[PDB]
């Protein structure tokens, strides 16, 4: 008969609209509690420090948050630096590069990811 | 010299010398494919198409062994069923093994091999 | 917790740390202007995002800039009542 | 400073500093926080006022303490009473053992008065807009926040900025020799300093090379 | 500390936002989990494949309809819900048959002209498009164990040089490669496709539409027209030569970038650089924003030329198929197209780099250079077509109710139609030109009345508000006079304050949630003008230059059957078609209280509401509200679910109506 | 079947229903083997996809990496 299928119907639709449901927002609620839920985009979670550091532990992604990556030579840098500043220094200006540079690197953000401190 | 030159950077790279070159014995005007060092058949270091420069070897040793083992039974069973050797129940009347392929799965007997080949197979993926 | 930042552009008007509700920001000594001093948000934990600082500030463009973050949002950012995050 | 013993307010029934007020469902939420805000001040003459949690009050000729859920209810009380030329009010903020922390006029000196020892915090040494482009910071530490960045990082990537906008003088990476280079990691040759001289002239050989390789057609 | 209610709503507004993940550090994690994200929706597409094929194999007439098509409708699918009456019979069934949906998606007309003839045919197909969402899926698990298997022969690797850390930037060369990956696809996937289509044209298809006939020979490539006339649609000889002339095109045109050797082809980047370009090509931003804006084209003109030259067997035959599939593709079209506009705006946000305030080289700085003449222009010419479109609407309308219809404004859409006479002409010589002519071309050409050009003049002004209102937000994403900070801010955020004169809905992303009412609205005035042309072309060409035809004529005229569907009268099988209508009305007001009432009401209400429920006698000692803290939905939330709502209301309001009035 | 909309009933456009099964129930099976393992690679590449890369996977797996020949070139060849 054209029916016969309906016996597949029966178990599939009550089964996958109401059995899998219940059980998919019953675990959605249970996982809602772990210390894990929704570590990707919720702040402050255990497994966001571990992917972190195991992303620092790379020897390619050492460096990589560093905005200041990619000088070859830092040290050339920073005596061409120097070199020009004192070509260019005001008068009896008392102010070297280096000690400018570390007080420019040096801001006062606290409140800045404090999350960084809970998991 | 298994390496493809010799520099630091691929600007002002160093080809190798071309009598230093390993060479592949099979085809003498290629180089050797190194991917294939350490697997069982590299002695004769044959890959022209240079299917293994972009495939895993454990892939393409996976899928020659698979050929050949089905390979190897197939060529016995098309040679035994042509000399006549049909199992020894009945229903196995194909008188010819070109026909028996198309008569037994009209029979019911290859879906039931399919399936466990299938499932063989399945398992085979998991391993694989 | 927002970010609220303060900006050299500050004239040390006083009424961005008059117009906060939570006690946020703070008048620093500083050399940068004729009033010798410029704000300070040393307890932005606090801050509820209000951002009556910032409609309290007559610089051309704001010298005290709060930055919400809505993902980051604390008990005391949200201004729990009924419920305690302690 | 000295901070006062505020004591928690379920254990401190019936106070004397407590102002005479009519008392709503405005108040704290017992029975769910455990964290309470108190302020306290010292009147001159029992003038009303209008309590933050709804209802009006009475302040004290004496002493006054208040207790609330939110530091937001003890400013605006504060302000409040401010307004009626009352100073010296301290906001106090109770933990749940009875910690009590030292809140509102934090250094003893109100926040719109210049107190020596304060340090701009959260400063900027630019306008607004010297903050960096949020698009030069991208997986760096200040990934969305550039508003965070130091001013040292600000300098440098506007640097960055001036300097890859004149195309043809800038220098092209080259391309690493992955077939040749990369053996195990402990196939070292060590010696770091070298290693920059190294640097130098393999560079000085990129550089020759496309010199010589572009005094071709050019 | 812990998180509030709203954290669901938090998250969920940015699951796929894979940039905004904590994990992810690099590029390489960036581009592995969308290459890995590409596969899954692979699997998930051909899987719903195999879902229609399915069904119409198992719970269908397939083999009844292709015998009879002209007046059999087609099966969806069988109904069982045990909410029906368990007694009589429902009205989509024959008695005591099963219950049955007529399917309205045209797959039956595709299989027919592909060269289904058979169920068995039909089921193999589910079979191997199941197989291939089995290959899809473990070519992502493959692809994600050789990325990872190259980060880990990173621990044999070494420059034995500090330039060794240059090879961060080529871990993802696979994916973020851009040459080898246009050569590749217009190359294979595009002229390669269209070839081997062809050939499946030419063993199936043509041989299983016709009287046996050669072995395939290249008789069977012809140069027709339109509309051959026992199944009026297109020839299919003609359709493989047409996809044999584009593969060739683009296979010849694939052969273009530098792929896979150095010394073959132009690179992308030169391409660009001697030319009004050079834009930042390693935005995936802009890639997906400047690819959403070549599928809109693509899928407006496939909603145009389905129903125009109906390709399919019999499908201009079916008075549903014709404007469901146009309406579909339409609105498809218009998410497409606003799409494209909104990933502008955010690669203007978050991945472009420009200069410090002069210096007038990219693209994007000459265009921001003088934003605000584009703007200014394009809010005089959406003032323009507005206004003199709703004039003459509104004279026509005023000189028709005062009984006279002679006094109306009717402009003759005479350049629609020297075009249309230009093409007719170009048409009827290449027939003319034929020793097998009288052929036909359907809808290519319609007739164009005055009602046809204010029409046209309100599409046109749907689509200038629409790109107004993007292009304002994406050129005012990193700063306005009023916000002169927006690029420090997040792509969609709140606001700036009540001060400063007031700031409600001043981010991109709130100009996106604006532009979206445009783009239902102008989508809306579309499909209104192809169904109403659809239904009466007389009455339409007539009387349809006052906006009262329009409100009597077509929507109260038409409507007649839908609402009778379910009545006191009995039911026909448009019931689900009338309740879905007034479920979707039901869904388009609902989602005005999120527009128009604001948080900070519903944030008191749910502080009086948890009070009531830790002032509750048993609730207080079970739940103090201290977990998962209710809170009222944010502003961007709240904006963004009121948007939702009304997409939804909108949208699904209008199936109902086209099923009641064409069936 | 009770008709709705004039054009069905003004043209007496019928849908025929197949007095035959259409696909027996052994065929229901077949398709539902490759669903089931279509779910089971789908539920295993959903956890893949939430975990992520493990670039720490060097100190503790075994084996040495791979770079296919082709990718190497890739690399060199330019981005
Ligand atoms: C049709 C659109 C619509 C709807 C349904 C609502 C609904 C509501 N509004 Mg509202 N509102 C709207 C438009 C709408 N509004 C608009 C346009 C504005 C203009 C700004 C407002 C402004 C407004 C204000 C200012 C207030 C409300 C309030 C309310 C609530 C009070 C009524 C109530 O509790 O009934 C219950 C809700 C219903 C929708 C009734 C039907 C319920 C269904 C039919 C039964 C359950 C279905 C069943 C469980 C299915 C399960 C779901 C399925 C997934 C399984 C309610 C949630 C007030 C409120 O919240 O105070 C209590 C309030 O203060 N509204
Ligand atoms: C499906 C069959 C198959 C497969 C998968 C392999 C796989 C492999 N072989 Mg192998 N081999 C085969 C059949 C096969 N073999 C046969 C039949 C012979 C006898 C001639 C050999 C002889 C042989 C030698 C001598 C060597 C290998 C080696 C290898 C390994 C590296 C080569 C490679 O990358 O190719 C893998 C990829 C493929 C084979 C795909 C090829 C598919 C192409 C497109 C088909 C072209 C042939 C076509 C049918 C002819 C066209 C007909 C007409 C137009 C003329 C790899 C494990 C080498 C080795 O041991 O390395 C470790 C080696 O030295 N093979
Ligand atoms: C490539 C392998 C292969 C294949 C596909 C076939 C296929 C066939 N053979 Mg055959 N055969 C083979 C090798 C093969 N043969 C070899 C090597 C021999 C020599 C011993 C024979 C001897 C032979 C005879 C004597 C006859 C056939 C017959 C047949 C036909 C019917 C068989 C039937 O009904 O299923 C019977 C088998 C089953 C229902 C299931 C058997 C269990 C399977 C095969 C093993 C488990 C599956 C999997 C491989 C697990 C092993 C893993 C392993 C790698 C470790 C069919 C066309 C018949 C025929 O054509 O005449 C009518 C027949 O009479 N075969
Ligand atoms: C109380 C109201 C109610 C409820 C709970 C249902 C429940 C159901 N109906 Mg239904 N229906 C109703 C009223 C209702 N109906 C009314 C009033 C009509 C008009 C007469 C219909 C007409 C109707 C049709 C025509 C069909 C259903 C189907 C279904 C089932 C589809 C479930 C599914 O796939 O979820 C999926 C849910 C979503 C994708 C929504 C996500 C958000 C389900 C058992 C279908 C069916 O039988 O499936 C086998 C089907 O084809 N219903
Ligand atoms: C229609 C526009 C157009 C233009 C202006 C160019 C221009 C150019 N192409 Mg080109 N090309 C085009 C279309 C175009 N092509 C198409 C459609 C294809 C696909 C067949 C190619 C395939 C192609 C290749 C394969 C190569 C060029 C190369 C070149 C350059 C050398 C010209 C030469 O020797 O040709 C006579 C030149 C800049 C060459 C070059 O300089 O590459 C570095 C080169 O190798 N092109
Ligand atoms: C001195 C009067 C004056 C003049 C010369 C212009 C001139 C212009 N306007 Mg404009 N405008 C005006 C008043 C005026 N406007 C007023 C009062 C409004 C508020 C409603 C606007 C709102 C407006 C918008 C929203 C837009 C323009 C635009 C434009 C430009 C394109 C032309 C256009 O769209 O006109 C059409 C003008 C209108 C639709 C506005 C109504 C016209 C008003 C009522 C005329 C008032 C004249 C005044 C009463 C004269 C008094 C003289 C007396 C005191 C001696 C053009 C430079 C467009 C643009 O920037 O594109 C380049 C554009 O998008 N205008
Ligand atoms: C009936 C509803 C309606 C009407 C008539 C308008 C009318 C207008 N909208 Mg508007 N809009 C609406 C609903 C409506 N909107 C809704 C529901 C939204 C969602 C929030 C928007 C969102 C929106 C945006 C985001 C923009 C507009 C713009 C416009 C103007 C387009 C230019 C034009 O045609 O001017 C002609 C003027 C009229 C037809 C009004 C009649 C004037 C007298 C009566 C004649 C115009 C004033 C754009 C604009 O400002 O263009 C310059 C624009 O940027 N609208
Ligand atoms: C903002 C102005 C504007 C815009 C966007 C459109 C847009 C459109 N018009 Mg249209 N039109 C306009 C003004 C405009 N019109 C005016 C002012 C008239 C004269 C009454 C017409 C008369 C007209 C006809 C007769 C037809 C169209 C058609 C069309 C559509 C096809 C494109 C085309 O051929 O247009 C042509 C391009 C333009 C008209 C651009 C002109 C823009 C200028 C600036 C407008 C002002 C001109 C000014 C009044 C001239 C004064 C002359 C005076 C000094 C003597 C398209 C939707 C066709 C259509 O929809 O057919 C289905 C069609 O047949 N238009
Ligand atoms: C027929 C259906 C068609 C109707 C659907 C049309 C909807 C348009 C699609 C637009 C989606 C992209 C916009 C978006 O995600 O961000 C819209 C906002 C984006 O979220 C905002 O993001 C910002 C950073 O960019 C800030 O973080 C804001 O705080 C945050 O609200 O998303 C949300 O607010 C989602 C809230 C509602 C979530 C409901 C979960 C849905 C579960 C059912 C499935
Ligand atoms: C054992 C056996 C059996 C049984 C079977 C079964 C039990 C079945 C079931 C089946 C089933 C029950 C199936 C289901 C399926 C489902 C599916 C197939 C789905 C899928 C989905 C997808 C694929 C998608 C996914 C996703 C998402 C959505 C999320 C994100 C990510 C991704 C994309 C992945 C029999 C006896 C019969 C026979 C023999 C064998
Ligand atoms: S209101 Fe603005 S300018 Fe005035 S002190 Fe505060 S931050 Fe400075
Ligand atoms: S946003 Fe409100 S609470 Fe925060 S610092 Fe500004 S005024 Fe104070």
């Amino acid at each position: 008969k054209y029916g016969d299928q309906r016996k597949f119907a029966a178990v599939l639709v009550p089964l996958t609209t109401l059995v899998f449901p219940a059980v998919a927002m019953g675990m959605f609620v249970l996982y809602s509690f772990q210390e894990d839920a929704f570590w990707r985009i919720v702040p402050g979670t255990k497994r966001a420090r571990e992917l972190d550091e195991a992303w620092r532990e790379h020897p390619l992604f050492a460096n990589s948050k560093d905005p200041l990556d990619g000088l070859i030579n830092p040290d050339d840098y920073e005596k061409g630096l120097e070199e020009a500043w004192e070509r260019a220094k005001p008068a009896g200006s008392t102010v070297t590069v280096k000690d400018k540079l570390k007080q420019l690197s040096k801001q006062n953000n606290p409140h800045w990811e404090s999350w960084r401190a809970m998991s | 010299x298994x390496x493809x030159x010799x520099x630091x950077x691929x600007x002002x790279x160093x080809x190798x010398x071309x009598x230093x070159v390993k060479m592949s014995p099979s085809v003498p005007y290629l180089p050797y494919p190194e991917r294939l060092e350490g697997w069982v058949g590299g002695e004769k270091g044959f890959d022209p198409l240079r299917t293994s420069d972009i495939i895993d070897v454990y892939w393409l040793r996976e899928a020659e062994l698979k050929h050949g083992r089905i390979c190897m039974l197939a060529t016995l069973g098309w040679i035994s069923v042509d000399a006549g050797w049909r199992f020894e129940a009945e229903m196995f009347q194909g008188v010819s093994v070109i026909n028996a392929h198309n008569k037994m799965v009209e029979m019911g007997v290859m879906q039931q091999m399919l399936s466990i080949v299938g499932v063989c197979e399945i398992f085979s993926l998991y391993l694989i | 917790s927002h970010a609220v930042k303060i900006y050299d552009t500050c004239i040390g008007c006083t009424l961005c740390v008059r117009a906060c509700p939570t006690d946020v920001l703070e008048m620093v000594p500083a050399s940068i202007n004729a009033a010798k001093q410029v704000a300070s948000s040393p307890r932005v934990e606090d801050c509820v995002g209000c951002k009556r600082c910032e409609t309290a500030c007559p610089t051309d463009f704001l010298s005290i800039r709060v930055y919400l973050q809505d993902n980051e949002e604390t008990q005391y950012s949200l201004g729990l009542d009924l419920v305690d995050w302690s | 400073v000295v901070a006062e013993a505020i004591p928690r307010p379920e254990d401190l029934l019936d106070s004397p500093k407590f102002p005479m007020f009519e008392g709503s469902t405005g108040g704290y939420m017992s029975r769910s926080t455990r964290e309470r805000h108190a302020i306290t001040w010292t009147a001159k003459g029992q003038a009303k006022f209008e309590m933050p949690t709804g209802g009006f009050a009475i302040m004290n000729q004496g002493e006054n303490l208040c207790y609330f859920r939110k530091k937001e209810q003890c400013i605006a009380l504060g302000k409040q009473l401010r307004k009626m030329k009352i100073e010296n009010y301290k906001i106090y903020r109770l933990k749940k053992d009875g910690t009590v922390i030292f809140m509102h006029p934090a250094d003893g000196v109100f926040p719109e008065k210049v107190n020596k020892g304060r340090v701009q915090v959260n400063g900027r040494p630019f306008t607004i807009r010297g903050n960096p482009q949020q698009s030069e910071l991208k997986f760096t530490k200040y990934q969305g926040k550039g508003y965070e960045a130091d001013p040292l990082t600000t300098m440098f990537v506007k640097a960055r900025v001036m300097a890859f906008a004149d195309v043809p003088n800038l220098f092209a990476l080259p391309q690493p020799n992955m077939d040749e280079l990369v053996p195990a990691e402990e196939v070292d040759k060590y010696t770091r300093q070298e290693y920059t001289t190294r640097m130098m002239e393999a560079l000085k050989r990129v550089q020759d090379d496309r010199a010589a390789k572009a005094a071709k057609s050019l | 500390g812990r998180c509030a209610s709203s954290r669901y709503l938090q998250v969920l507004g940015s699951i796929h936002d894979i940039e905004c993940g904590f994990g992810i550090d690099n590029t390489l994690s960036l581009n592995l989990q969308i290459f890995t994200a590409h596969w899954g929706h692979l699997t998930i597409i051909l899987i719903w494949v195999s879902s229609n094929l399915y069904h119409i194999a198992s719970n269908a007439n397939y083999s009844l309809w292709v015998k009879n098509p002209i007046p059999s409708m087609p099966i969806a699918h069988n109904i069982w819900d045990p909410h029906f009456t368990n007694s009589t019979s429902t009205p989509y069934s024959h008695t005591i048959i099963t219950t049955i949906l007529i399917a309205y998606s045209g797959i039956y007309n595709q299989l027919y002209t592909s060269g289904f003839n058979t169920i068995n045919q039909i089921y193999k197909t589910t079979f191997t498009f199941s197989c291939l969402a089995v290959i899809s899926i473990l070519l992502a698990k493959i692809h994600i164990n050789t990325h990872s298997e190259l980060l880990h022969k990173l621990a044999s690797h070494t420059s034995q040089i500090p330039s060794f850390f240059q090879l961060l930037y080529f871990l993802d060369v696979a994916i973020s490669s851009v040459n080898i990956r246009f050569n590749f696809h217009t190359g294979i996937l595009v002229g390669l496709f269209s070839i081997g289509y062809t050939g499946h044209l030419l063993d199936i298809t043509i041989p299983a539409s016709r009287a046996p006939l050669i072995h395939t020979s290249p008789s069977y490539l012809t140069f027709f027209g339109g509309l051959k006339s026992n199944t009026s649609s297109l020839y299919l000889t003609d359709i493989a030569h047409h996809h044999l002339a584009i593969g060739i095109i683009s296979i010849l045109t694939g052969h273009l970038y530098s792929s896979f050797r150095a010394a073959l082809g132009t690179y992308i980047r030169d391409i660009l650089y001697t030319s009004h370009l050079t834009h930042s090509i390693k935005s995936l931003h802009l890639a997906l924003s400047l690819i959403l804006a070549s599928c809109t084209p693509l899928t407006s003109t496939t909603a145009q030329h389905i129903y125009s030259l109906t390709p399919y067997f019999y499908l201009s035959y079916d008075h549903i198929y014709s404007t469901a599939l146009y309406v579909h593709h339409s609105y498809i079209t218009s998410f497409l197209a606003i799409a494209s506009h909104a990933h502008t705006a955010i690669t203007l946000v978050r991945d472009w780099v420009a200069p410090l305030e002069q210096e007038s080289s990219s693209k994007q700085i000459r265009i921001h250079t003088h934003k605000a003449a584009i703007i200014s222009h394009l809010s005089w010419v959406s003032l323009w077509l507005g206004f003199h479109t709703l004039a003459v609407y509104s004279h026509n309308d005023t000189c028709i109710a005062f009984n006279s219809p002679s006094k109306q404004i009717l402009i003759e859409a005479s350049n629609g139609q020297l075009i249309q006479q230009a093409s007719g002409k170009a048409l009827y010589g290449t027939i003319n030109s034929i020793n097998n002519y009288n052929k036909s071309f359907d809808s290519f050409i319609h007739p164009i009345s005055p009602g046809d050009l204010y029409v046209h003049h309100a599409i046109a002004l749907g689509l200038h508000i629409t790109v107004l209102i993007l292009l304002k937000g994406g050129l005012e994403a990193r700063g306005s006079k009023l916000m002169p900070d927006k690029m420090e801010h997040s792509f969609g955020f709140s606001c700036d304050g009540p001060g400063r004169g007031g700031t409600c809905d001043i981010s991109a992303w709130d100009s996106f949630y604006l532009a979206t009412f445009w783009m239902l609205n102008s989508n809306a005035w579309i499909s209104f003008y192809f169904h109403y042309k659809h239904l009466t072309p007389r009455q339409f060409s007539e009387s349809s230059t006052y906006l009262e035809s329009w409100f009597r004529d077509y929507l109260w005229f038409n409507s007649t059957p839908l609402i009778h569907g379910y009545s006191t009268l009995g039911a026909n099988d448009l019931s689900v078609q009338s309740w879905s209508f007034l479920l979707t009305h039901l869904a388009w007001a609902s989602g005005f209280m999120f527009l128009i009432s604001w948080r900070g009401y519903w944030q008191e209400l749910i502080d009086i509401i948890l009070y009531i429920h830790l002032k509750t006698p048993i609730l207080i000692n079970l739940w103090n509200g201290d977990i998962y803290t209710p809170l009222a939905l944010s502003i961007v939330q709240a904006r963004f679910i009121g948007l939702v709502h009304f997409s939804t209301g909108l949208i699904l309001t209008y199936p109902p109506f086209i099923i009641g009035a064409t069936s | 079947r009770v008709p709705g909309g004039k054009r069905t009933q003004e043209l007496g456009l019928v849908i025929p229903m197949a007095d035959e099964d259409g696909l027996t129930d052994g065929q229901v099976a077949g398709l539902f083997v490759i669903a089931l393992v279509v779910f089971i690679s789908a539920m295993d590449l959903a956890k893949t996809m939430y975990n992520g890369i493990n670039p720490a996977k060097f100190k503790t797996s075994k084996g040495k990496g791979y770079i296919s020949p082709l990718v190497k070139r890739y690399i060199e060849n330019g981005f």
